[PDB]
C-alpha cells in the first residue's frame, strides 16, 4: 500500500485537487492507511483461522459418522442464509453508529466552546431540554447495534445445539469404537462455539 | 396474511390469562419428557424394541410444542376464533 | 446516491477488492500461506485422529 | 357478543430473550436500511 | 444541506415515488379477522408456497385417514387374526377381516392412498361386515372430493391470473417548468413500455397543500384539481409514443403565486393519477406518482425523442429525464401575469 | 308520529314498497343461481347431501337388480365349501345384501373400484344401470366442482365496507354558506375512477298544477373544474357551495326543525383489488343536520410521514355562523 | 419513392418502433403466460407431450425400481407359479417387463389402477416414488385443466370487426365545409357507450423555439350537444367541422396533394354479450382524401321494412365545391 498509494497521486494538476476537497484526500491518506496497517491483516487472519477450523471440525464429525453426511444438508444451508442476513444487517447498523456519534460530541464541544457566551444568555436551562434528547438519540442506536450482534449469537447458539443432538444420535448410532465416538463428540462440542 | 395498526408496540400480549397458560404448558412439556424418559429407560430392558412406552410420549412432546406455537401465533395476530379450535384439541386428550 | 446500484451492491462486494489486496501483499499465497495454514489445520486434525487411534 | 395476584418478570426473561425486537428488521433490512 | 440532513424526517411526501400511500391509520374499529380471511390468503400466494401447501395438504389428509384406518383394523380384532401363523392364514377368512388384507399401519396407509386418489388396486377391498368402516369410507370420499375441488380451484385461479404480470407506466423522474407559446407552462413526461394499448385513458393532476380559509377553518391536507390543458378540454390521451402532458396555469390554478426563490421552501406538492383499462386483459388499472418540491428542476425544457429511421420512426427511452436548460424568465408567475405597464414583463 | 320514510335508510338499502307488480314466476335457472350464490355453511351441506343421496338411491336400485335375477337367492343357500354358487349366472359377482350393494355403488360412482365386486355381461339391465350411474356421477361431480371453484374464485371480494360521517354540517366557507359531509375509507385498495353525486329529494309542485311526490334534483358538488371524480386515500369533506340557483336557498336554522326534506349522497367506483364495480349511499334527514358545526381537522403532521385518526371522525366543534336566510344573506351584507 | 413514415397504418395496427428500452427481463413465470394463450393446435399437443413425457419418465423410474428389489428375477428363473410360490416380496405384483413397468406407470399418474400390479409395503423407496408420482400427476393434471378451461372460456371473444370506409371526403354542409368517414358494424350486438375521437398528427414548431416532432391535437366532432357518444345500427357519417379554431383550417386545394397531415380516428366501446372493452383505430393520409364528392345514400325503405345496403359502402359522387381554403371561404362575404 505504501509504495503504490504515493506513486499514484504525485504526478497531477492543481485544478482537480483544488476542486475536489482536501479533507477526503487527507482521510484517504491517514484513516485507510491506519486500517490496512492495523485492521485488515488481523481481521483476515482471524477470519481465515475461524472459517477453516469450523470447516475442519464439520469435516471431522462427518467422516467419523456416515449419517452426518445426509444430516448436515439442511442446517448449514440455513446458517448460510442467516450469515448473509447478518452480513448486511449489522453492516447497516455499523453505518448508523458511524454517524450517530458525530453530532452529540460536537454539541458538548459547543456548549463548552460557548464558555461565556451562553453563560448568561438566559437560554441556559432550555439547553438541557434539547441535550437530553441527543444523549438518548445516541444510546438508542447503541443498544440497537449491540442487539444485532446478540441476535446473531442467539441464532447461532440454537443452531449449535441442533448439531449436538444430531451428533449424539449419530454417536449411539455409530458405535464403531470409543476413539471414533470420542473424537466426533468432542469436535462437535468444539464447533459449537 | 390476508387499515392496520402497529405490530407489537401496544399489543405485545393481550389475551385472557396470558401469563398462566405458558406457565402451565411448560410443566406439561416437562412431564411428557419424563414419560418418554421413563420409557426411554424402559425400552432397553424390554425384549424387542417395544415402542408403546416411548413414542406415545414422543408424539405428545411434539404435539405440545406445536400447540404452544399455535397459541403464540394466535396471540400476536388477533384471531380469537382460532383458540376455540385449540380448546377442542386440549379437550380430546383429557 | 446510486441507490439502485447500492441495492444491487448490498453485499458480496469483497472478492475483487480483496483479491487486489491479497495478491499485492502475497505472491505464491497458495503454497506459502495457504499451504501452511492448510497443513497446520490438517496436522491438528491428524493429532485428534491419532489420539482416537491410540 | 359484538366485540388475583400473579406478577413477575421472570417469564418475559425466560421465553422472550435476544431474538424478537430486531427480528423483523434483521431478516428483511433490504432497501429500507 | 445539514438542515435537511436533520430534517430527513420532516418532509411533505404524501405518496412515495413508488406509488404507495405513505400514511398511518389508527384508532379504528377493527372488528376482527373472521375465518374466511385465511382462505383469501390461500388464493394470493406464490407458486412455491402454493405448491407446498398443496402437497402438504394432500399428504396430511392421506396420513390422517390412514391412522384412522389403522385404529379401525385394530379394534375389529383384525391384526391379530392375521398374525396367527398356524397356517399361511389359518382362520382369517371367517373372522370377517374388516378390510381385506390390512396387516399393519404401512398397509393401511397404502389402502388410504388407494381409496382417496381413486386408484383402487383391488388387493384390499372393504368387506360386508363392519359398518364403522363403511362410515369412515363415506367420510373419506366426501372430504376427499371437497379437498380436491378446493385445491383445484386454488391452482386454477393462480393460472387464470397469469395475464397480470406488472404495471409498467413510466414518468419523468423530474418535472419541468418553462415558458411555451407565450405563457408559463408546467410539464411532465409520460411513457409506456407494454406493447398493448391503454384504452379510455385519462389523467388527473392535483395540488396537495395545507390551506387556510377566510371564515377560519383550515383543511390540513387540501386537494385541488387542475386542468390538463388538452386542445378541446378533455382528459383523454392517446399513448403510442411517450409524450409531454402539460397543465399550463393561468389564474384559477394555484400557480399565480410562484416565486423562484420560494421553491426550496415551497409547500405545494403535485400528484398525478392516471388510469385506464387494458385492452387485452379487461382490468382497470391506475398509476400514481408524486412530484415533490425538491424534484422540480425549474426553468428547464424537455428534449425531443422522435427520429426518422428508414421508413419507420425510431424512439429512445434513455433520454427521458434529460433536459436542455433553455433560458426562461424568473418569478414571472405574477409579474408576467399581472401585466405591468409594458405588458411584457419578460 | 312515524316520520315519512327516508327514501334511503341510513345504512343504504332503499326501503320502498312495490305493490301491484305482475309476477314474473320463477325458473329452474333461478334455482341454480340460488345454488351458486350460497354461503359456505350451506354449500358444504347441500354438496354432501347430494352425494350421499346419490349413493344411497343408486344402491337401492342395485339391490333391486341383484334381487330380480335372484343373486341373493343363489348366494344364501350355500352348501359346505362351494360347488353350486359361484358358476351360475350371477349378475354382479359378490353382491349378496344391501350393505354389499351400497359398497358396490360407492366403488362405482366415486371411481374407487376395488375389484372384489366385478360385473359380468349377462344382464342387460345391469349394463344400463351401470351406464346411468356413471353418467349421473359425472354430471353431479362436474356441477359440484363448478360450484366449489366459483366460491374459491369470487371470494376475493368482501362486504361493502365504506363509511360516511354520521352527521352533516351547514357551515361558512369563503364568506358564504356551504354544505359539508365526510367520506372516508377503511378498505385497502383505493377506489379507481370514483364519482360522487348529491340529490335533494322533496315533494314539489309544478305551476301548471301538477305534483311529483318524490322529485330528484341533482345538485352540483363544488370543485375548481366541476368534475364529479374525486381522489380518496384519507377522509375527505365533499363540499357543496350554495347559491340562488341551488335548491337549498330558502332554509335557515330557525326553519330547519320541522321541514320536509332530505339529502341522498351516492358515490360509485370500481374497486381494483376485486376488479368489480360498486356504489355506496347515505341519506341525511332534516333533524340530522347540525347547523353551524364546522368540521374538526383530522390530519396532523408527524415527523417523517403524515398521520390520520378515526376515533374523532365526527367531532363537531361549533363556531358562530349567521342564523339567517340565504336570500337575506345577500340582501344585507352590511355587517 | 418511399412513403413518409405513417404514424398509424391504414389497417389499424400502430406501426411505431421504440428501442433502447431497458430490457426489463424474461420473468421465470413468463412461459406459463405464453403457455395459456396458444393456438388450439398446440394445446392439443403440449397436453399429449406433457402427459406422455411424465408417464415415460416415471416408467423408467419404475422398470428399474422393480429390478432392484428382486422382482424381475423370481418370475424369470422358474415358472411364475407352476414350479414355485411367490417370493412375496415383489414390489408390485406381476411386474415383468420394462414394458410391464411402462404399463404400470399408466395406472399411477392416470388414476385407472388395474389391480394385477399391487404395491407391497416392503421397499420404502417404492413408497417414496409413489407419493412423488401421485403429487406430480395431480399438479400436472390441474395445470392442464386450468389451461383447457381458459382456452374454452375465451371462445366467445373473437376479433374486432369495425369497418371504416377506405378514404374520406370533404364537402359542404350548411354553407360550411366538413370531413367525413363512414364507420359501420358487422355482428348482431350493438356497442355500448361507443365513443369517437379525432386526432390530427403534425409537426409543430413553436413561436418560442420548441418544435414538437410528432404532435397530436384533438379536435371536436359534430353533434348537437357537443358530446362524443354515438349509437350505430346502420353506418353513420361522423363529421368534424373545420373552423378558425380547428388545425386543418389552413389546408388548401393544391397543398393537400403534397401535405403533412395525419387524421387518426379512434372508436371505443364494449360489446354487450361478451361484456369486454375494445377499441379500433384507422386513418387518413394526404393521398387518401379527395375533395368535393359526398358519400351516397344507404337506407332504403323497402315495402316491408328498412334495408341497409353495403354494395356501395365507400362509393363516391362529385358535387359542387369551392377550391379555396377554410380561412379563404370565410375570409369575406364577397370572397
Ligand atoms: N429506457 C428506459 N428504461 C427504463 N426506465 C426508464 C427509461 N427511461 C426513463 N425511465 C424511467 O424514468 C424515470 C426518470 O427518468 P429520467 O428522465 O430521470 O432519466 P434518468 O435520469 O436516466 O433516470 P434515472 O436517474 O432514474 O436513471 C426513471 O425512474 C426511470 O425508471
Ligand atoms: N374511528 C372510527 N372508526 C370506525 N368508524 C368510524 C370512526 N369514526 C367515524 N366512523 C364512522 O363514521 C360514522 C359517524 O361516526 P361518528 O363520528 O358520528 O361516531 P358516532 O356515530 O357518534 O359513534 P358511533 O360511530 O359509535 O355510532 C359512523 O357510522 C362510523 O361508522
Ligand atoms: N362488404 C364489406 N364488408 C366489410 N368491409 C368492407 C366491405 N366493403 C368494403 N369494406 C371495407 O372497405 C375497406 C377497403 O375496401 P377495399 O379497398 O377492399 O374495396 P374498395 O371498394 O376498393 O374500397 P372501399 O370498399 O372502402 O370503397 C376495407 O377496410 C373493408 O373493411
Ligand atoms: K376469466
Amino acid at each position: 500500500l505504501h509504495h503504490n498509494l504515493l506513486n499514484k497521486i504525485i504526478l497531477g494538476p492543481i485544478r482537480f485537487f483544488d476542486t475536489t476537497p482536501l479533507g477526503l484526500i487527507l482521510n484517504r491518506f491517514s484513516a485507510d492507511t491506519n486500517i490496512i496497517d492495523q485492521h485488515i491483516p488481523p481481521t483476515l487472519e482471524s477470519l481465515t483461522r475461524s472459517t477453516l477450523l469450523c470447516l475442519s471440525a464439520i469435516g471431522m464429525i462427518s467422516y467419523a459418522t456416515p449419517v452426518f453426511l445426509i444430516a448436515l444438508a439442511p442446517l448449514g444451508v440455513a446458517f448460510y442464509f442467516i450469515q448473509k442476513y447478518f452480513r448486511v444487517a449489522s453492516k447497516d447498523l455499523q453505518e448508523l453508529d458511524d454517524s450517530t456519534q458525530l453530532p452529540l460530541l460536537c454539541h458538548f464541544s459547543e456548549t463548552a466552546e460557548g464558555l461565556t457566551t451562553i453563560r448568561a444568555f438566559r437560554h441556559e436551562t432550555r439547553f438541557k431540554q434539547r441535550m437530553l434528547e441527543l444523549t438518548d438519540t445516541n444510546n438508542i442506536a447503541y443498544l440497537f447495534l449491540s442487539a444485532a450482534n446478540r441476535w446473531l449469537e442467539v441464532r447461532t447458539d440454537y443452531l449449535g445445539a441442533c448439531i449436538v443432538l444430531t451428533a449424539s444420535i449419530a454417536s449411539i448410532s455409530g458405535s464403531s469404537n470409543s476413539g471414533l465416538v470420542g473424537l466426533g463428540l468432542l469436535y462437535a462440542l468444539t464447533i459449537t462455539n | 396474511g390476508s387499515s392496520k395498526v402497529q405490530i407489537h408496540h401496544n399489543t405485545w400480549l393481550h389475551f385472557p390469562g396470558h401469563n398462566l397458560r405458558w406457565i402451565l404448558t411448560f410443566a406439561l412439556l416437562f412431564v411428557h419428557v419424563c414419560e418418554i424418559a421413563e420409557g426411554i429407560v424402559s425400552d432397553s430392558q424390554r425384549a424387542s424394541r417395544h415402542l408403546h412406552l416411548f413414542m406415545p410420549a414422543v408424539m405428545g412432546f411434539v404435539a405440545t410444542t406445536t400447540s404452544i406455537v399455535y397459541y403464540h401465533n394466535i396471540e400476536t395476530s388477533n384471531f380469537p376464533k382460532l383458540l376455540l379450535a385449540l380448546f377442542l384439541y386440549w379437550v380430546m386428550a383429557f | 446516491d446510486n441507490m439502485s446500484t447500492v441495492m444491487r451492491l448490498r453485499t458480496k462486494m469483497p472478492w475483487k477488492t480483496c483479491w487486489w489486496y491479497l495478491t499485492s501483499g502475497g505472491f505464491f499465497l497458495l503454497f506459502l500461506m495457504i499451504f501452511s495454514k492448510l497443513l497446520k489445520h490438517s496436522v491438528i486434525v491428524a493429532i485428534d485422529y491419532w489420539l482416537a487411534t491410540w | 357478543f359484538f366485540m388475583v395476584r400473579f406478577l413477575q418478570p421472570f417469564v418475559n426473561l425466560l421465553s422472550k430473550a435476544t431474538y424478537w425486537w430486531m427480528n423483523t428488521l434483521i431478516i428483511s433490512a433490504h432497501r429500507k436500511p | 444541506r445539514k438542515p435537511r440532513i436533520r430534517d430527513r424526517l420532516p418532509k411533505a411526501r404524501f405518496i412515495a415515488k413508488s406509488g404507495a400511500c405513505n400514511l398511518a391509520h389508527k384508532n379504528i374499529r377493527e372488528q376482527g379477522r373472521f375465518l374466511q380471511d385465511i382462505f383469501t390468503t390461500l388464493v394470493d400466494l406464490k407458486w412455491r408456497h402454493t405448491l407446498v401447501i398443496f402437497t402438504m395438504s394432500f399428504l396430511c389428509s392421506w396420513l390422517l385417514f390412514a391412522i384412522m384406518w389403522w385404529l379401525v383394523a385394530f379394534a375389529h380384532g383384525d391384526i391379530y387374526a392375521y398374525m396367527e401363523k398356524g397356517i399361511t392364514e389359518k382362520s382369517g377368512l371367517e373372522s370377517a377381516v374388516c378390510v381385506t388384507n390390512v396387516r399393519s399401519f404401512t398397509s393401511a396407509f397404502l389402502f388410504s392412498i388407494e381409496v382417496q386418489v381413486t386408484i383402487g388396486f383391488g388387493g384390499r377391498m372393504m368387506t360386508e361386515e363392519c359398518p364403522l368402516a363403511i362410515t369412515v369410507l363415506i367420510l373419506q370420499n366426501i372430504v376427499g372430493l371437497i379437498i380436491n375441488a378446493v385445491m383445484l380451484g386454488c391452482i386454477f385461479m393462480k393460472t387464470a391470473q397469469a395475464h397480470r404480470r406488472a404495471e409498467t407506466l413510466i414518468f419523468s423522474r423530474h418535472a419541468v417548468i418553462a415558458v411555451r407559446n407565450g405563457k408559463l407552462c408546467f410539464m411532465f413526461r409520460v411513457g409506456d413500455l407494454r406493447k398493448s394499448m391503454i384504452i379510455s385513458a385519462s389523467v388527473r393532476i392535483q395540488v396537495v397543500k395545507k390551506t387556510t380559509t377566510p371564515e377560519g377553518e383550515v383543511v390540513p391536507i387540501h386537494q385541488q384539481d387542475i386542468p390538463v390543458d388538452n386542445p378541446i378540454e378533455s382528459n383523454n390521451i392517446f399513448l403510442v409514443a411517450p409524450l409531454i402532458i402539460c397543465h399550463v396555469i393561468d389564474k384559477r390554478s394555484p400557480l399565480y403565486d410562484i416565486s423562484a426563490t420560494d421553491l426550496v421552501n415551497q409547500d405545494l406538492e403535485v400528484i398525478v393519477i392516471l388510469e385506464g383499462v387494458v385492452e387485452t386483459t379487461g382490468i382497470t388499472t391506475q398509476a400514481r406518482t408524486s412530484y415533490i418540491a425538491e424534484e422540480i428542476q425549474w426553468g428547464h425544457r424537455f428534449v425531443s425523442i422522435v427520429t426518422e429511421e428508414e421508413g419507420v420512426y425510431s424512439v429512445d427511452y434513455s433520454k427521458f429525464g434529460n433536459t436542455v436548460r433553455v433560458a426562461a424568465p424568473r418569478c414571472s408567475a405574477r409579474e408576467l401575469d399581472e401585466k405591468p405597464s409594458i405588458l411584457i414583463q419578460t
